[PDB]
C-alpha cells in the first residue's frame, strides 16, 4: 500500500500548494491511481505530478478545481498542449528552424538567350570558363542548359 | 613544439617539444623545471598572460598533472640526460653535466651561450607556448607560409 | 544605359553589406551567414556584366565587322563583345574571390574590412578605356592561375591515357562476332551488342 | 577557476572531507588545506555563443588603416568614429560592427 | 616610435631599418638584418599641428 | 511501438525467404505465400507478444517441372535459430538434425554472428549442403531492385550445347563469385552457368550468359 | 624606404592627386575607385 | 529488334499511299537499297576495338578542368568533378570525397511535405552530445534534497550511493527536431548504464531541459563516466548518415492518353553512405535506392548492377562539359573492368595480377 498513501499524499499537497472538495480531490486521484492500474506505471505519475507543481502556470492548479475534463489527462497525448503557453509557441518556432535546417541548398547563376540547348532548343544557359588546353590555345567555356540539365563545351 | 590531442581524438591534450641531439618528445614542464623554475605559480605565471584565462587554463591542467612526479631540478636534469643519445654509462654524476651544456648550447642559440641567464630562454618559451596556445584555441589565423 | 546598369547594381551591393551588417540576412540552407552572402553579391554582379553586356551587343549595327567574325561563327563569341564594350567583370581565384594576403585588407591602398565592388576583385573598365592599377594587378593574378592549371593537368591526363591504352590493346573482334581478348576470355558476346 | 597552495605555491586539488561532510582544496605537494566556497569542481562547455569580441582596442582611434563614419556616440553624441567588424571569428559569425569614438574613446555598437 | 622614426629620418640610424609597430597584440619590433626587399616611397606629413 | 517494427522485420525476412524458396524450383502454395500480419501475428507471437522461431520452420518439396529439368534437386529444409550468438552448440545439434532425416539441403538463419569454431561445422553434414544466412540481409529481396536483372540457373546439357556453339572451355567464360548476393540468391556451385537477360539501348534485349566457381 | 614586413603597417594613397579629395563624368578616360566607405582618410 | 521496330514504325500503309505515295518499282529499289546498305554497314573481323576505345576515351580528358570549383562558394555542398573524380574512378579507391545516397520515396510520401520531414527526421544519425547545452559537475550531498533550487521542486516531487552530481541541460530545438521525449533519453541512458548511474529527469514543459546523475574520490571516474555519455550514446539514426538534403524533382510520366507530361516529385540526396540500412526503412522505395560508391554496391548486388552503375558514372562525368562520347567505347571499358569477379582498377596491382604473358607485363 505504499502509493496507495504516496500519490495520494503528493497529490494532495501538489494539488493545495496551488475546505470540504477533500473528497472530491480525493474521488479524482484515487480514480488517478487505480486508472494507472491499467514499473512503467510508476512513470506515468511523473507526468502528471510534474506538470502540476511546474508552478509559473496557476491555470493548471488553478484551472483544475473550477471545471476541466477529468479522464482526458490520462491517454492525453498531449504533452506539448498541457500547458504552458509561450512554451507551445516555442516548439512551433523550433520546428520551422528543424524543417529548414533539414533541406539543402540549391544554384544562383546568372542566365542569357546568347545560347541555345542542342536537346531542349531554350535559350536559357549559364557559363563559366576556365583554361583547359595550353597556354596559346584559347579558353575553354563551359555551358549548362537552366530547363532541361544539358550541358556542353566550347572550343 | 607539438600540440597533440586531436579535437576530442588521441585521448590527452599534452604538449611535446622537441631537442637537438635527443631521442624522445620530452614534456614541457619538464623543461621548465629543468632550466630551474620548480613551482607552478611561476610556470603559469611565465605562460599566460592574465588571471580570468580559464580556458587556456583549462587546456593547462594535462600539463601539471603529466608533469607531477618530478618535483625538483636535478631528477629532471638527469631525465632530459638519459635520453640524448651520447655513449650509454654516463650515469648521474657526468650524465647531469651532459645534458646542463646541453640545454646551455644547442637549446635556443641566438639568445645567448653564457651562464646565468636561462631566465631570458624561459621568458622566452613562456611567449612561445603563449602563442601556440592563442593559435590552438582560434584567437588568431595560422601562419601563411608564403608571405 | 550601361553605366547606370552598373550603377544600380552596385548599389544594390551596398545594400546586402547592409542587411548582413545588421542581422536582417536570411540564412540558405547548408551554408553559414558569410557563405550566402558572398554567394549572392556574386549572382547581381554577374547579372550586372550579362546585363551590360547584352546592352552592348545589341546595339551594334549590321556592319561592324566584330559582328561577322562572331556571327559567321568562325572566331569568338559573346564574352569577346562584352569585354571590349561593356565592363570587364569578375576577377576569381580558386572559386572564391581576391582573398587578404595583408591582414583584413587586399591592397594597402584600402582600408580594413573594405567589401565595394572594387575592393575585391571587381573590375569596372573596358580594354578600350583602360584599367587602373589595382585592377591590372588582379587580373595578372587571375591569369597567373589559368597559366599555373594549363601548366598542371595536362600531364596528368596523358599519363592516365598510357594507362588507359596499356591496358586496352589486345581486344580484337575474331571472325564470329565474340570479342575476347588475347587468350579466349570473351568480353563481350556480341560485339556493340548488335 | 582553481586556486595554489600558499606554501608551495601548487594548485590545489579537490579533496573530500568524509566526516564533516564539506568540500576542500587540499595541495598534493604539501599539507596545505583550504575551504571550498563554491560547489562545482569541473564545468565543460560544449556548444558555445558570442559573435562579439571588439579584441583588443588601445590606440585604435589613430590607426589609418581603419574606416571611419559619421555615427553619433550614445557617450557624448560626437559623429566621428572608426568602426570594424569582429575579432576571432569563427565561420558562423554574424558581420555587426563595433564602432570607437574618437572623441570620448568609448566602444559602442547599434542597436 | 615617433621619436625612433624622427631619429631613422635624420640619418643617424642606417635608412634602411624597420620599425614596426603591431598595436594589436602590443608588439615592437626592429627589424636590422640582411636580405631583406625594400623600394622607396614619399612621405606625406601626418602630424596634426602645422 | 517499437514491437511492430520488429515483427515488421521478421516477417519481411520470412517472405523474402518464401521467395527465395519459390524461385529455386520448389513448391509453395499461395494460402502461404500470400499471408497478411494478422496472421502471421496470431500464429507467431506468444500472448505475450513475442516470437517463437521453433514454430517458422517446415519443409519443401519439388514441383514436377523442375524435376524434370534439374535432376539433382531432394527437398529443403528451413528451420530459424533461437540462439542469439549461434556458438558450437545450436550449430553441432541443427548438424545432427540435418543428419537424421537424411534431406539434401538446409538453411541456417542467425541473428547476430557465427563463431569460426563452428563456421568449421559445414563440412562435416555431407553428403547434405548446409548453407547460412543472416537474418538483417534478408529484410529485403535484392531482385525487385531496378537495375539487378533476371538469373536464370541451366540444366546439364544446355550448358554443353553453349560450350559447342562458341568452342570454349569452361573457365573462359566471364565469371561469378560464389559469395555474391545474386549469386546465393539461387545457390549456385562450381561449375553451374547461370544466364542473364539484359537490357540495351542500341538493340533492346541482350542475352549474356556468366559462370560461376 | 619601405620593406615588406612593415607595408601592413601602413596607407597608401596612389596618386598625389587623391591626397586631396576632390571637389568629369566621361566615356574615355576609365572610372577610379571611391572609397565608399571612408569619408575622411588619414 | 529495335531497328525492326524502326522499319514498321516507318513503313506501314497509310505512310505509303497516303504521304510517300510510292508505286511498285520504287518500292522494290527501296528495299534492295535497305538490304544493300545494311549489310554494307557491318564491323569488320580485324578491328582493335581497345585501343581506338582507350584513345576515345583518353582524348576529351586533356581539354577538361582540373580542379573545376563551382559550388565553390558553398561549403555545405561539396562535390569531385573533371580530373580528381575520373582518376578517382579508374584507381576504385575505396574512399572518395564526397559520399552521397539518392533515396527516393512512395507516391503518398513524394508530394505531401510533412511526410517527407518525417522520413527526413528519421534515417538521420544523432549521438547524445549533438543536443547537450552544458555540463556541470556540483558536490550536492544530501541524496533526497539538492543545493541547485531548480531542482528543489524535482526531488521533492520525486520521493512518493555516491554523494556526487553529474548535472546537465539540453537544447529544446533539437530534442523537438528528432521529435524525441525526456523518458526515451532516460530509458536510453538507464540502458546503457546498467544500474551504476541513477538518473533523474523533469518534465518537458519546464524551463530547462535538466538531467541529474549519481552513481552507486570520486570526481575524475564521473568525468570520465561523462565524456563517456556524451560520446557514445546514440538516440537513432541510421549510423553514418550525418546530413540530409531535401530536393526536387521534375520527371516526366505519360498520362491517361499515353503523353508523356512532366511532374514534380520530392526526394532526397544524403551525405554518406550506407545502403544495407537505409534500404530496409518504411516509407523507402527500397527498389529504386542508388548510390555511388559503386565498392558496396558490388558488395551489395552483385557484379550487374556495378557495372551498369559504373557507366553511369562516367556516362555523368564525361557529359557534364558538353562533350559527347558514343557507347559501346565506354561500355567496352566498363565491361573489362569487371569480367573475372570483381573490380580490376587499371594502374598495376589490378593488372600485374592476370595470367598474360611475361613480356607483355614487363613492357609496362
Ligand atoms: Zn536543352
Ligand atoms: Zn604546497
Ligand atoms: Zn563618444
Amino acid at each position: 500500500n505504499k502509493t496507495r498513501n504516496g500519490s495520494i499524499s503528493a497529490i494532495y499537497t501538489a494539488l493545495a500548494m496551488d475546505p470540504s472538495k477533500i473528497f472530491e480531490l480525493v474521488k479524482d486521484i484515487e480514480k488517478q491511481c487505480f486508472k494507472a492500474v491499467n514499473d512503467t506505471y510508476r512513470n506515468k505519475l511523473r507526468s502528471l505530478i510534474m506538470n502540476l507543481k511546474n508552478k509559473n502556470n496557476p491555470t493548471l492548479r488553478r484551472s483544475i478545481l473550477d471545471h476541466e475534463i477529468i479522464p482526458s489527462k490520462l491517454v492525453t497525448m498531449s504533452a506539448q498542449e498541457l500547458a504552458p503557453d509561450s512554451l507551445k509557441k516555442e516548439m512551433e518556432e523550433i520546428y520551422k528552424k528543424n524543417l529548414f535546417d533539414a533541406q539543402g541548398a540549391t544554384e544562383n547563376n546568372s542566365v542569357t538567350d546568347r545560347f541555345e540547348c542542342g536537346k531542349c532548343k531554350q535559350r536559357k544557359v549559364s557559363y563559366f570558363q576556365k583554361q583547359t588546353r595550353s597556354a596559346a590555345a584559347p579558353l575553354t567555356t563551359f555551358c549548362k542548359c537552366e530547363n532541361c540539365g544539358n550541358r556542353w563545351k566550347f572550343s | 613544439i607539438k600540440l597533440y590531442g586531436r579535437e576530442d581524438k588521441g585521448t590527452g591534450r599534452t604538449i611535446k617539444a622537441t631537442l637537438p641531439y635527443v631521442k624522445q618528445d620530452i614534456p614541457i614542464v619538464i623543461v621548465f623545471r629543468a632550466l630551474g623554475v620548480v613551482p607552478d605559480g611561476e610556470i603559469l605565471q611565465h605562460i599566460c598572460y592574465d588571471e580570468n584565462d580559464w580556458q587556456m587554463l583549462e587546456m593547462l591542467k594535462p600539463c601539471i598533472e603529466e608533469g607531477f612526479v618530478i618535483q625538483d631540478k636535478e631528477v629532471a636534469l638527469d631525465f632530459i640526460g638519459r635520453r640524448g643519445s651520447a655513449a650509454l654509462g654516463i650515469r648521474r654524476e657526468k650524465r647531469i653535466q651532459y645534458a646542463k651544456d646541453i640545454l646551455q648550447k644547442e637549446l635556443l642559440p641566438h639568445i645567448t651561450q653564457e651562464e646565468g641567464f636561462e631566465t631570458r630562454k624561459t621568458f622566452f618559451l613562456g611567449y612561445m607556448v603563449n602563442r601556440l596556445l592563442l593559435c590552438a584555441l582560434e584567437r588568431k589565423d595560422q601562419d601563411d607560409r608564403d608571405h | 544605359e550601361i553605366t547606370h546598369a552598373i550603377s544600380s547594381a552596385k548599389e544594390q551591393v551596398q545594400e546586402i553589406i547592409y542587411k548582413a551588417q545588421h542581422n536582417e540576412l536570411e540564412l540558405k540552407p547548408g551554408m553559414t551567414l558569410r557563405e550566402s552572402f558572398e554567394g549572392e553579391v556574386s549572382r547581381t554582379l554577374n547579372d550586372a556584366r550579362d546585363s551590360a553586356g547584352r546592352s552592348a551587343e545589341m546595339n551594334l549595327k549590321d556592319l561592324n565587322n566584330v559582328k561577322q567574325m562572331v556571327s559567321a561563327g568562325s572566331k569568338g563569341s559573346f564574352i569577346n563583345i562584352a569585354q571590349m564594350s561593356a565592363c570587364v567583370g569578375q576577377q576569381m581565384v580558386e572559386g572564391k574571390r581576391i582573398a587578404f594576403g595583408f591582414a583584413d585588407r587586399s591592397l594597402p591602398h584600402f582600408t580594413k574590412d573594405d567589401f565595394s565592388p572594387e575592393s575585391k576583385g571587381f573590375v569596372e573598365n573596358s580594354y578600350l578605356r583602360g584599367l587602373t592599377p589595382q585592377e591590372f594587378f588582379f587580373h595578372a593574378m587571375a591569369g597567373r592561375e589559368g597559366l599555373i592549371d594549363t601548366a598542371v593537368k595536362t600531364a596528368e591526363t596523358g599519363y592516365i591515357q598510357r594507362r588507359l591504352v596499356k591496358a586496352l590493346e589486345d581486344i580484337m573482334v575474331h571472325y564470329d562476332g565474340t570479342t575476347r581478348n588475347s587468350l579466349g576470355d570473351i568480353i563481350q558476346f556480341l560485339y556493340g551488342e548488335d | 577557476s582553481f586556486r595554489f597552495c600558499l606554501e608551495c605555491n601548487n594548485m590545489l586539488y579537490p579533496k573530500e572531507d568524509k566526516e564533516n561532510q564539506r568540500l576542500l582544496y587540499s595541495c598534493r605537494n604539501c599539507d596545505y588545506t583550504e575551504l571550498a566556497e563554491d560547489p562545482k569542481v569541473y564545468r565543460h562547455e560544449l556548444i558555445t555563443n558570442i559573435g562579439e569580441t571588439a579584441g583588443i582596442v588601445d590606440d585604435i582611434g589613430q590607426d589609418p588603416t581603419l574606416p571611419r563614419s559619421d555615427k553619433e556616440c550614445p557617450e557624448c553624441h560626437s559623429r566621428d568614429c572608426v568602426f570594424f567588424q569582429s575579432q576571432q571569428r569563427r565561420k558562423d559569425t554574424n558581420m555587426t560592427l563595433f564602432y570607437v569614438c574618437l572623441n570620448c574613446k568609448k566602444t559602442f555598437r547599434d542597436e | 616610435v615617433s621619436t625612433m622614426r624622427d631619429l631613422r629620418r635624420s640619418g643617424a640610424i642606417s635608412p634602411e631599418v624597420s620599425i614596426i609597430r603591431d598595436i594589436r597584440e602590443r608588439e615592437f619590433k626592429i627589424f636590422t638584418d640582411v636580405g631583406r626587399v625594400y623600394r622607396p616611397l614619399f612621405i606625406v606629413e601626418d602630424d596634426e599641428s602645422k | 511501438e517499437d514491437n511492430n517494427r520488429i515483427i515488421s522485420r521478421l516477417w519481411r525476412s520470412f517472405r523474402t525467404v518464401k521467395e527465395m524458396a519459390a524461385d529455386r524450383g520448389y513448391f509453395i502454395s499461395q494460402e502461404e505465400m500470400d499471408q497478411s500480419l494478422e496472421e502471421f501475428r496470431s500464429k507467431i507471437c506468444d500472448s505475450m507478444g513475442n516470437p517463437q522461431r521453433k514454430l517458422m520452420s517446415f519443409l519443401a518439396n519439388p514441383t514436377p517441372e523442375a524435376l524434370e529439368k534439374y535432376s539433382d534437386l531432394g527437398t529443403l529444409w528451413v528451420e530459424f535459430c533461437d540462439e542469439p550468438s549461434v556458438g558450437i552448440k545450436t550449430m553441432r545439434n541443427f548438424c545432427l538434425r540435418i543428419q537424421e532425416k537424411n534431406f539434401s539441403t538446409g538453411i541456417f538463419i542467425y541473428q547476430n554472428n557465427i563463431t569460426p569454431s563452428a563456421n568449421k561445422m559445414i563440412p562435416t553434414v555431407s553428403p547434405a549442403i548446409i548453407e547460412t544466412f543472416q537474418e538483417s540481409d534478408l529484410v529485403v529481396n535484392i531482385t525487385h531492385h531496378e537495375l539487378v536483372p533476371k538469373h536464370i540457373r541451366l540444366s546439364d546439357g544446355e550448358k554443353s550445347q553453349l560450350l559447342q556453339r562458341y568452342k570454349l572451355k569452361e573457365s573462359q567464360l566471364p565469371r561469378i563469385q560464389r559469395e555474391d548476393p545474386v549469386a546465393r540468391y539461387l545457390g549456385l556451385k562450381r561449375g553451374q552457368v547461370v544466364k542473364i537477360i539484359r537490357r540495351s539501348e542500341t538493340s533492346g534485349r541482350y542475352a549474356s550468359y556468366r559462370i560461376c566457381l | 624606404y619601405v620593406d615588406g614586413e612593415e607595408e601592413e603597417t601602413i596607407m597608401i594613397a596612389m596618386t598625389p592627386e587623391d591626397l586631396q579629395t576632390r571637389s568629369l563624368n566621361d566615356t574615355a578616360k576609365r572610372i577610379k575607385p571611391e572609397m565608399s566607405t571612408s569619408s575622411h582618410h588619414t | 529488334s529495335l531497328f525492326q521496330c524502326l522499319v514498321r514504325a516507318r513503313l506501314a500503309t497509310r505512310r505509303i499511299l497516303e504521304e510517300f505515295r510510292l508505286n511498285r518499282d520504287a518500292f522494290e529499289w527501296v528495299l534492295g537499297t535497305i538490304e544493300a546498305q545494311f549489310q554494307r554497314s557491318l564491323v569488320h573481323p580485324g578491328e582493335m576495338v581497345g585501343v581506338i576505345a582507350a584513345q576515345s576515351i583518353g582524348e576529351p580528358a586533356t581539354q577538361m578542368t582540373l580542379n573545376t570549383f563551382h559550388y565553390a562558394g558553398v561549403s555545405s555542398k561539396n562535390v569531385t568533378l573533371g580530373v580528381p573524380r575520373l582518376k578517382e574512378i579508374l584507381n576504385v579507391a575505396k574512399n572518395i570525397k564526397t559520399p552521397a545516397l539518392t533515396v527516393y520515396l512512395d507516391r503518398e510520401i513524394a508530394l505531401d511535405i510533412e511526410k517527407a520531414k518525417v522520413i527526413q527526421s528519421s534515417i538521420e544519425y544523432t549521438t547524445l552530445k549533438n543536443v547537450t547545452s552544458a555540463t556541470e559537475i556540483y558536490y550536492d550531498p544530501d541524496p533526497t534534497s539538492t543545493v541547485i533550487e531548480e531542482d528543489f521542486d524535482t526531488v521533492e516531487a520525486y520521493f512518493s550511493q555516491s554523494p556526487w552530481l553529474l548535472r546537465l541541460e539540453l537544447d529544446r530545438a533539437r530534442m523537438l527536431d528528432k521529435q524525441l521525449t525526456m523518458n526515451q533519453v532516460a530509458d536510453k541512458i538507464s540502458e546503457v548504464f546498467s544500474d551504476d548511474l541513477f538518473v533523474m529527469w523533469s518534465e518537458d514543459n519546464a524551463d530547462k531541459l535538466i538531467i541529474r546523475c549519481r552513481v552507486i574520490e570520486e570526481d575524475q571516474m564521473l568525468k570520465r563516466i561523462e565524456a563517456h555519455m556524451l560520446d557514445l550514446i546514440a538516440l537513432r539514426g541510421i549510423p553514418g548518415i550525418s546530413k540530409v538534403y531535401m530536393v526536387k524533382h521534375k520527371v516526366s510520366v505519360p498520362d491517361e492518353s499515353g503523353e508523356y507530361k512532366n511532374e514534380e516529385l520530392w526526394a532526397l540526396e544524403t551525405d554518406g553512405i550506407n545502403l544495407a540500412e537505409v534500404m530496409a526503412v518504411p516509407g523507402v522505395d527500397s527498389s529504386r535506392t542508388y548510390s555511388n560508391s559503386f565498392v558496396e554496391i558490388l558488395s551489395v548486388l552483385g557484379i550487374e548492377a556495378t557495372r551498369s552503375s559504373l557507366y553511369k558514372e562516367i556516362l555523368n562525368v564525361i557529359a557534364f562539359d558538353g562533350s559527347y562520347v558514343n557507347y559501346r567505347h565506354m561500355a567496352l571499358l566498363v565491361d573489362v573492368m569487371t569480367s573475372r569477379g570483381y573490380l580490376m582498377a587499371i594502374t598495376r596491382h589490378g593488372i600485374n595480377r592476370a595470367d598474360t604473358g611475361a613480356l607483355m607485363r614487363c613492357s609496362f
